[PDB]
């Protein structure tokens, strides 16, 4: 969620606040695999 | 413990593996790469327009060419120098304004890079009545004016893309999305982006666009002492991909 | 064990001292997808080029000093014929299409003996201009700066600044957080990498591109009493792991 | 209208702030990025791969071991994340533009010799002494492993983390406890045999990597001195 | 009184604020505009509508067919929609209005010579090359279609989105490949034979519409040059 | 593919018509025409009111009227001239205020037009306490005076229609709906608005009426210094009908 | 809906912010049919 | 009807005078098997040589005679690029294998006019040694 505090009320729409992707229709792993 | 490091993976031991030990807790997440890079940093001091600009000639500008310097700020954490995006960053004829994230580059570990930029633009001189324009990636400045009873007001008055005003002594803040053409930003890069005549390591299009400052009143009340103004960047909800190096620190 | 023989096509490359192959990011590399920024029936891999490409690389004596680096690009060692690296059908191809997205497959090749010593670091380096301007590049303070990338002159009317700085540097002792093996003369003569498909778009230009780099950096220098032999060869083989050709024109002329 | 009693810290621009602001240019869509593998969603998953040490005898990776030494560490560096062993390692690095570090810190090495080489080499970690131990008699006394050379070329050692405080200072400004964690050191403990014909002064590679339970807080400013 | 706290960019009109303000003359019944039809709702309803372009030889919306001709396109345009032949066709022009567009532009064509005019012409599209290409051999490698004249009297040519990149630029201010797709070219395969008593040098009347999968973004300000 | 172009309809076709390709993936709905419009853009540049105004005589206006002119905005985005509804446009006796809207001709490609207007008038002066009146279409200025304390005070301080005050250094920003008796605004017209002696193409009452900006002081307070006042506004929930012309871009 | 990113409240009616017409009681079409 | 359009990869060629595709000896001879000379695994047909090749021939005059012909072979046009006959991927496949199968598909384009006669016998004849001096 990054540095975002809040928890309560997003005014704007995800759309209008953030830029999401179009469409073509804890654990960290590790960066490399020995096979 | 017994290892082969030519192997190329070597796995992250504790205490415990080799002595008698055991694992320390895990205290905090600060580095996490949506929230480390999610804090503004100053980016640029560019100057504010008082008049309708020259944007800046390409590479390279011979000399005479009467053009517009120090007054956009092309938002990109790659090195920049007169407006435009640079491969090779330089530090002091004109001299160009350069520009580099000291932040971004001592943790871009990574190749490549995407966000949401959030900008914000602090006024450097005592009380300004300042305003923002900003033009997207891979747009460009439009340069002209037109006369509104006989005042000539600049066409970076107007538009379809963001012109944000300030009030007296106030600050601009607004976020802007990732617009430009490429799905990331190279951090890194060893392409060109022509198929002639092109300089290797210099994408196009890996910016968040550019920003300008103008004062909103005509090109007919303009004075005669340069106003310079600070340019702050945060990356909203960043995204890295493809671990890299970290800069070279000399042992002099 | 370490005996492992890879097939590719009408091509089988052996090693006896394998430390198994470097998967970079993903478990299975070679599994792509065709991109989503063209709109015509791509080429896939087909079995001409579905193969490894042996090309020689320069020799490693004891003269070369520690950090100083040799570099592969990919596509960009088929394109000039690098180290006598003919590419057959799959330069043939790319010559042919705008854009390409493929990841690569390396082995370099180098035997050593009981009785040498040094250490070599093979590794795959995304997007560096290392190939841009000796048998062996030496590790300078501009290459470590990126001080020395290319760049556009500014012209005669601005102050030519000090270039002090570029994003295209080589911080040499972090070329192991790349997808690496180190070819050390006491464990192996040979190492495997196997890297996917990374840029910044979907595909990416077929003579432009260096998303990959092979970068062969010596970490220990060379050394043997005398009466060894003298100056192994370096040698590497290229396989392209599922190509998405894009973009069909004429054959590419400057 | 709703009455509002605005704070003394209105108008005010904080930097770090967590949270928002207005968008001035929404509803984009951006292009997919599920095309590119090796996504970073964290900066320690960078700082436990191992990177090169430097080492003055011109700074180079390695250690090389003379045929002839006292009773001495072959190499004996600080365990203090802002020393410069640790300028051009991913984690002291990474570590560098924090405020504090907790876990271990995780030492990996490489012999580059012959293979015919032969040898062994205690690898201590001392807890911080008044005095740093030189003696192979004063570092048997630390936390130590004795490394084999043999068909495998490498040991990883990892640093515990030995700390009067749960957190510890990644940068030795005043040099106290808090900050400076000890010494590692590499003695050798029998000399390497080597037949005739082989290069004499072999080389050990050093790595640092970050361990397991490897930790940072409080982002800091950077030191831009490298593009100067 | 509920407190708050106002944010930096307070009192600010911002010009593209996608909010309502507050009503100065309000609860006005309009007039119902029920009884007109034709009612446009998107502007890529008007891009699909094909519009004539414009070639140099006085402007012509046409080419003349001569007689004789060498081994060169009759015309060849580039793929650029800031171009010349694009400036007064409603795709070329709606497309001048914005930043981006996406998808396939699409040249019909109408041969407005006699009836009893015979011939073939070849209808070919390049990627952008180094060079662009000017004999029929290098027109029939790119993308090309053959239209024969005969009853019907069309061919709408469509032209592939082939890009690098989701979005191509509308507008090349640096003539890069993310404005530039490259050149059509209409060549002559057979030339055009007609009877006695028929008139020489044909017309092909070019148009340009939008393809089906047509897509603009990002308005930008206008071009009010048509004013002056 | 084998088409008809003199059927007047043409399908519009993708790659997959002849060639072997696909759809592109429909990204943005940025052509909207209830989005596309639906933001601000300047109007005009009118003067501010410092005393009751005289509105402008009709055309054709002889020398020797006592009239005021540039103060008055007629909100169209057709050409205005003399705050009065134009057909053709002109730029440069006494020079007349002429507007035209630049962002709306270039994509009103379409014959009718309705919208709510969003009028934002912005101070072109430094920290100026303005305040804009406004009467309806088809209605008119009210230019007289009442004395209150030995003070003229004009009457368009007060009526039955919106006046709004604004703040020293602030903006005035308020929505008008559709209030012409036209259903709606004609972008181009062939009509006359009156059976004898007409213009062609001069619609009487296309527009969201006139506003006109004055200083919130009596007529002695009046100073010496003309100032100015800038007009934006924004078409809210814009609708179009029957497709037509674009301008004609020439190519010299 | 315009270029309007609210989706949770509007203060005023919609008479009083919009101007509604008095009565007298995706899929973009053709503007032209062949018939 | 006589207006067919024969698309193949990249590549649609139309006619509205067509008399039907001319099969010979059988339904479908675009039906074909692998040799059973060769046993390595061969290069079956790829979008970039499924596709027409278009060349010239010599125009036809009236001081042509009866009986007078003009021989095209194949694959040897691709070779020698007969005509204009550059056979692009094809022919750059073709250089590099030793042995190829292919059966053909022609298509000969001549326009005359309502006021012109004449005739032309195109024809696809097996095992000729026409194109040699």
């Amino acid at each position: 969620r990054g540095n975002n505090g809040n928890m309560t009320f997003n005014y704007y729409a995800n759309t209008y606040q953030n830029s999401v992707d179009f469409s073509t229709s804890g654990i960290l792993n590790p960066l490399g695999y020995l096979k | 413990s017994t290892d082969n490091a030519e192997t190329g993976v070597i796995e992250a031991g504790n205490t415990d593996t080799d002595f008698s030990g055991e694992l320390a807790a895990p205290g905090s997440n600060h580095t996490n790469v949506k929230f480390l890079f999610d804090r503004s940093r100053l980016l640029n001091v560019i100057k504010v327009l008082e008049k309708d600009a020259v944007f800046p000639r390409p590479f390279p500008t011979a000399t005479g060419t009467q053009q517009d310097d120090g007054y956009f700020c092309l938002l990109t954490p790659r090195p920049t120098v007169a407006s435009r995006p640079a491969t090779r960053f330089g530090l002091y004829g004109v001299l160009a304004n350069t520009s580099l994230d000291f932040n971004f580059y001592s943790l871009a570990c990574f190749t490549y890079f995407r966000s949401d930029l959030e900008v914000t633009v602090v006024s450097l001189e005592p009380d300004l009545e300042f305003a923002v324009g900003w033009f997207p990636s891979g747009s460009e400045y439009q340069a002209s004016s037109f006369v509104y009873d006989q005042l000539h007001v600049p066409y970076h008055f107007t538009g379809r893309t963001p012109r944000a005003f300030a009030s007296k002594g106030g600050k601009v803040s607004f976020v802007l999305p990732w617009n430009s053409v490429s799905s990331v930003l190279p951090v890194r890069w060893g392409g060109a982006s022509k198929l002639s005549s092109a300089t290797r390591g210099l994408p196009a299009h890996a910016d968040w666009g550019t920003i300008y400052a103008f004062i909103p009143r005509p090109n007919e009340k303009k004075s005669t002492a340069v106003k310079h103004v600070a340019v702050y960047i945060r990356y909203k909800n960043a995204r890295a991909w493809c671990p890299s190096m970290l800069p070279f620190r000399s042992y002099k | 064990d370490r005996v492992t023989t890879q097939t590719a096509g009408n091509t089988a490359i052996n090693t006896q001292s394998s430390l198994g192959v470097l998967c970079a990011y993903v478990e299975d590399p070679t599994k792509s997808d065709p991109p989503s920024s063209s709109t015509d029936q791509p080429t896939t891999t087909f079995t001409a080029i579905d193969r490894w490409y042996t090309g020689r690389l320069n020799s490693w004596t004891k003269a070369v000093k520690t950090f100083s680096f040799q570099a592969v690009p990919l596509p960009g060692a088929f394109l000039s014929r690098q180290g006598g690296l003919n590419g057959g059908a799959f330069t043939a191809t790319l010559h042919r299409h705008f854009l390409m997205k493929c990841g690569w497959q390396v082995q370099v090749q180098c035997n050593l003996t009981q009785f040498h010593q040094g250490a070599l670091l093979v590794a795959m380096v995304p997007e560096t201009t290392l190939d841009v301007k000796e048998q062996w590049v030496e590790m300078s303070d501009d290459y470590r700066t990126g001080k020395n990338m290319p760049f556009q002159s500014l012209g005669t009317y601005y102050r030519p600044p000090n270039w002090t700085w570029g994003p295209n540097f080589i911080n040499p002792y972090q070329v192991t957080v790349f997808p690496h093996q180190i070819l050390n003369a006491r464990t192996s003569t040979s190492v495997d990498i196997n890297v996917p498909y990374i840029g910044e778009t979907p595909t990416q230009s077929s003579e432009t591109q260096n998303s990959w780099t092979l970068l062969v950096m010596v970490l220990v220098p060379l050394d043997y009493k005398e009466g060894a032999t003298t100056d192994p060869e370096i040698t590497f083989s290229v396989r392209p792991t599922s190509p998405y050709f894009n973009g069909l024109r004429n054959r590419y002329t400057t | 209208p709703i009455p509002t009693a605005p704070r003394e810290n209105s108008l005010m621009f904080l930097s770090t702030t967590p949270d928002d602001t207005v968008p001035a240019y929404g509803n984009v869509r951006t292009p997919p990025v599920n095309y590119l593998p090796g996504e970073i969603t964290d900066l320690l998953q960078l700082a436990r791969i191992p990177t090169l040490m430097a080492f003055g005898r011109a700074y180079v990776p390695y250690v090389a071991v003379p045929t002839q030494f006292d009773d001495k560490p072959l190499i004996s560096f600080p365990i203090t994340l802002s020393d410069p062993v640790y300028q051009n390692t991913l984690v002291g690095a990474i570590s560098s533009n924090f405020a504090n570090y907790r876990g271990c810190i995780q030492i990996t090495l490489t012999f580059c010799g012959p293979m015919m080489a032969r040898g062994k080499f205690l690898l201590s970690y001392s807890p911080p002494n008044g005095t740093q131990p030189q003696t192979l008699s004063e570092a048997m006394q630390c936390t130590y492993s004795i490394w084999d050379i043999g068909l495998n070329s490498s040991w990883t050692f990892v640093i515990p983390y030995i700390s009067p405080s749960d957190y510890r200072e990644t940068r030795a400004i005043t040099n106290s406890v808090y900050s400076a964690d000890g010494w590692f050191s590499l003695h050798k403990l029998t000399k390497i045999t080597l037949p005739p014909d082989c290069p004499q002064s072999p080389c050990i590679l050093f790595f640092a990597s970050a361990g397991e339970d490897y930790t940072l807080r409080l982002p800091v400013d950077c030191n831009p001195s490298y593009v100067f």
